[PDB]
């Protein structure tokens, strides 16, 4: 059962990375 | 549930193509 | 069944070979690992009796390694983590003769370890006790006579057999502070010194650490440095410096 | 989000009020928890946004005290296998803290050794969020005997953390913190000791320490006679005995004069007041081990050392350089970090 | 309570004595855990002896102390020589997590397998393909399709995959939704066609997947042989209807070389009817 939710909290966390270090980028 | 598991790899993918860009972007601006 | 009969004999080659068939009931028994600090009367005193008989004997006989698992069997009968409540006058000689023998392997932590354990007055004030850590105290200090005593409880059971361990090291200690302490002393000063009677085991040993000797000890030291290399004698530096700079500029090293 | 926050709001309520009010004495009102306990089984990855220590915590300080609810520690196990490890982190973290404390008060520090093993694996928490974790985690070393360590764990505690409740847990780290520097045998100054805790509990602490630096036996004796019971309340005892051996080490230290020659003699008056005449034996230890370092001679009756005069002429201000440039340097990319 | 007095007893050689060491250690194994996990080593030497017979029982017991402490991997390995101390549909987490990274291990092997003949590469392990036999049968009791399918092409095996295809109404559903994953999945070609192929021996069975489905595959794989085979046998039949629906298909989206040699075939055989 376990497989499909530990894939998705992957990408939750990746994301806000990605967020913060783009926001550096348009600045 | 288990059919899920494709539709979200998908996802993951696609954002560490995109990520890797961003540090290259902040290199070439500071030239 | 066994015990009583056990009790009587060794009153001691005979009681070794006992042991293994008195091991033998305690199989049938189901309560080997069950305590709680609480006597459930005859279920775990039965169990209590058997461990203690071995025990004892273990020590008799003089048989280390059994000596361990008996007595981290029994240790569970006194405490759970805490709590007493079906005590035994053996209960403290074992605790101390463990606490003497964690001594001699050269273990700090177990001596503290037991402290955490076993905590109050009551631990320090009983007499049975108080050679392990009277002992102890010694030890750190570096206090060769303190040590040195044939009166407690504790000396007459089974602390024959730690006193040779205990001397070696103490000895060794000393003789590492003689050389650095005197580059020359008489022969009969070093003799004293040692504690040991007579001047011929005290001989072999000064052979045996590699010494010239003569009616005086000969010993010689002496270093040198700001020469053989430092961080402060400049080519280890360099490789020191680089990892220094970099960090600073961003690299990351 | 919105629905799930008033249910259990209605029963963390419903545990404030039972307490002095549907009780009379702290085991009575634990009949009614338990009952209510049932709920965080219930649910089980159906939420990860909760709380649900406070149950079994208010359960769980009687037991510190010296009282016998020795059956939490089951709970507590269990709950570390609900949460996955990849699952629910946080909250799993928190539950460990309080385990940690249990085992701490009574007996085997060793089950921490493998606590901290644990500690380590992939969280998506901190340890550091609560200053607690650092004050257990700082016992367990002490024991161990790394003064240092204990030493940096403690006081990243007493950063970010008082200005509040900086009246009961600054006291517990204090009074632990000055024991360190009795054990580490370096004391600093009595100044900067009164303000810390409650001046009144400061005051025990303060008479030990001068015992100390004065490095005299005798009054160590006395004084430590009369506080049995801070040792015992603690439940850190251990420290009672190995103070004894940090006097005879810190008075060795104490007297250290210049000249290439000191009599034996006078190194002997002095330490006649510490010890009636194991004095020779001390000082041969003392010598040996490299804090200090010296030729006696028996035979001539003196004590023989070495000059100094060459501080700053070798690598003993290099690594201080080195390591203090380190400091200023981690906060300066930390600034820049916002 | 203290592990120690329990754990030392296995240290002894007497193998009476052992196995009534390990009777009491099984059940106490989530309690003691964490002291347990000093002494793993001594109970694996035990696990490897011959001269030992509980080695089966052994094995589970190490396993359990090894999720605890959270190396799955290493858990699994045990495990498979349990053999038998296996058990599914226990409705457990322990079970479950297991099971999951089985079809993950036969995933890390398939890459490799693939590289050299497909089916099975030299190295496999018997006791690892038996968990995953067992899963199968476990999800077809549910009778659930969209399940089936999925772990099927996930797992990249195409003997499984045969099997899970049943029914006649269902099927058109299924299958488009099995076309369109191979796709967008896989980026790789040569697992991506084999199941296509696959596919086809599955299609001829029926009177029908889509008229339409066997015309596209044939335009994916450009096989002129194949196109032809088929049209041929309709001209016989006389079915006027399923030849032309062929013929406006092909034209559209082939190229003028595919269209030569298909028009070559028909062409010598007659005008379709």
């Amino acid at each position: 059962l376990s497989k499909i939710e530990e894939l998705q909290l992957i990408v939750n966390d990746k994301s806000q990375n990605l967020r913060r270090l783009q926001a550096q980028r348009n600045e | 549930l288990y059919s899920r598991y494709k539709k979200l790899q998908q996802e993951l993918e696609f954002l560490e193509v995109q990520e890797e860009y961003i540090k290259d972007e902040q290199k070439n601006l500071k030239k | 069944a066994a015990s009583r009969k056990m009790a009587a004999a060794a009153v001691l080659s005979k009681c070794g070979e006992e042991l293994g068939r008195l091991k033998l009931v305690l199989l049938e028994l189901n309560f080997l690992p069950t305590t709680g600090t609480k006597l459930t009367k005859q279920q775990l005193i039965l169990a209590r009796d058997i461990l203690e008989i071995g025990a004892q004997w273990s020590i008799l006989r003089k048989d280390i390694p059994s000596f361990e698992r008996y007595m981290a069997q029994l240790k569970c009968y006194y405490f759970d983590y805490k709590e007493q409540l079906p005590e035994s006058a053996y209960m403290h000689q074992l605790l101390g003769l463990n606490l003497l023998f964690l001594l001699s392997q050269n273990r700090v932590a177990e001596f503290h370890t037991e402290l955490e354990r076993l905590p109050a007055k009551d631990i320090q004030t009983n007499v049975y006790i108080k050679h392990p850590v009277s002992l102890e105290q010694y030890l750190m200090e570096g206090s060769y006579n303190k040590v040195f005593l044939a009166k407690g409880n504790i000396p007459a059971e089974s602390y024959t057999f730690f006193i040779d361990i205990l001397l070696d090291t103490i000895r060794d200690e000393i003789a590492g502070c003689i050389e650095k302490a005197y580059e020359k002393i008489l022969f009969t000063e070093a003799t004293r010194i040692l504690f040991f009677n007579t001047p011929k085991k005290m001989t072999d040993y000064a052979k045996k650490r590699g010494w010239v000797l003569g009616p005086n000890n000969y010993y010689s030291f002496a270093s040198q440095q700001q020469k053989p290399e430092d961080t402060t004698i400049p080519s280890t530096e360099l490789a020191k410096q680089v990892i220094e700079y970099a960090r600073q500029l961003e690299m990351i090293v | 989000s919105t629905p799930l926050l008033p249910e259990v709001e209605a029963y963390l309520q419903l545990l404030v009020v039972i307490f002095m009010m549907n009780s009379k004495r702290y085991k009575e009102a634990q009949k009614i928890s338990d009952d209510l306990m049932q709920k965080i089984s219930t649910q089980n990855r159906r939420a990860l946004d909760l709380v649900a220590a406070k149950c079994y915590y208010y359960h769980a300080r009687v037991y510190e005290f010296l009282d016998k609810l020795d059956v939490v520690r089951s709970f507590l196990h269990a709950r570390l296998r609900t949460a996955t490890l990849r699952h629910d982190a946080d909250g799993q973290a928190t539950l460990l803290n309080l385990l940690l404390r249990n085992y701490l008060h009574y007996s085997l520090y060793d089950q921490a050794e493998k606590l901290v093993s644990k500690s380590v694996f992939p969280e998506q928490a901190n340890n550091n969020e609560w200053a607690r974790y650092l004050y257990y985690t700082g016992r367990i070393k002490a024991i161990q005997l790394e003064y240092s360590e204990a030493r940096r764990t403690m006081t990243n505690a007493l950063r970010k953390a008082p200005q509040h409740t900086a009246v009961g847990f600054k006291q517990t780290v204090h009074k632990l913190l000055i024991v360190v520097e009795l054990l580490l045998g370096e004391i600093p100054d009595r100044l900067q000791f009164r303000q810390p805790s409650l001046k009144r509990s400061l005051m025990p602490y303060f008479l030990l320490t001068q015992a100390v630096r004065t490095g005299n036996l005798a009054k160590f004796n006395q004084v430590l006679d009369q506080f049995g019971e801070k040792f015992q309340a603690d439940g850190t005892y251990t420290l009672i005995i190995r103070l004894r051996h940090n006097v005879i080490k810190t008075g060795v230290r104490m007297i250290s004069l210049s000249y290439s020659r000191i009599s034996l003699a006078d190194i002997a008056q002095k330490l006649q007041l510490d010890s009636p005449e194991d004095a020779e034996f001390i000082v041969a230890k003392a010598i040996r081990d490299g804090v200090i370092e010296a030729s006696i001679n028996h035979e001539k009756g003196y004590v023989q050392s070495k000059e100094m005069i060459d501080i700053y002429s070798t690598r003993e201000p290099q690594l201080a350089f080195h390591q203090r440039i380190s400091f200023c340097l981690d906060i300066h990319n930390m600034s820049v970090k916002a | 309570t203290s592990a120690a007095g329990i754990i030392s007893l296995l240290d002894e050689d007497e193998p009476q004595l052992k196995e009534f060491a390990l009777h009491k250690l099984n059940a106490v194994v989530n309690d003691f855990w964490a002291e347990i996990s000093e002494s793993v080593d001594k109970i694996e030497v035990l696990y490897e002896d011959e001269g030992f017979r509980s080695r089966q029982f052994a094995a589970l017991v190490a396993s359990k102390v090894f999720y605890h402490l959270g190396a799955f991997e290493e858990s699994l390995n045990y495990a498979l020589g349990a053999g038998d101390l296996f058990n599914v549909n226990d409705n457990s987490e322990y079970v479950e997590t297991i099971i999951a990274k089985c079809i993950d291990h036969y995933t890390k092997q398939c890459v490799e397998n693939a590289d050299l003949p497909e089916g099975e590469k030299k190295p496999i392990d018997q006791r690892l393909e038996g968990i995953v036999n067992k899963m199968f049968q476990r999800c077809l009791d549910d009778h659930k399709y969209k399940q089936a399918i999925g772990i099927a092409l996930e797992t990249r095996r195409l003997d499984v995959f045969e099997k899970t295809i049943l029914e006649s109404n269902d099927v058109p559903g299924m299958l488009a939704y099995s076309l369109k994953l191979c796709m967008s999945l896989m980026q790789n070609k040569q697992f991506r066609n084999k199941v296509l192929r696959v596919l086809v021996k599955i299609y001829m069975n029926l009177e029908k997947p889509d008229f339409i489905n066997v015309c596209q595959c044939l335009i994916f794989l450009d096989d002129p042989q194949a196109v032809s085979d088929i049209l041929e046998k309709l001209v016989k039949e006389d079915n006027l209807l399923m030849a032309y629906q062929i013929c406006f298909d092909l034209y559209e989206s082939a190229s003028q070389q595919f269209l030569s040699s298909v028009i070559q075939n028909l062409r010598t055989v007659g005008t379709p009817i």
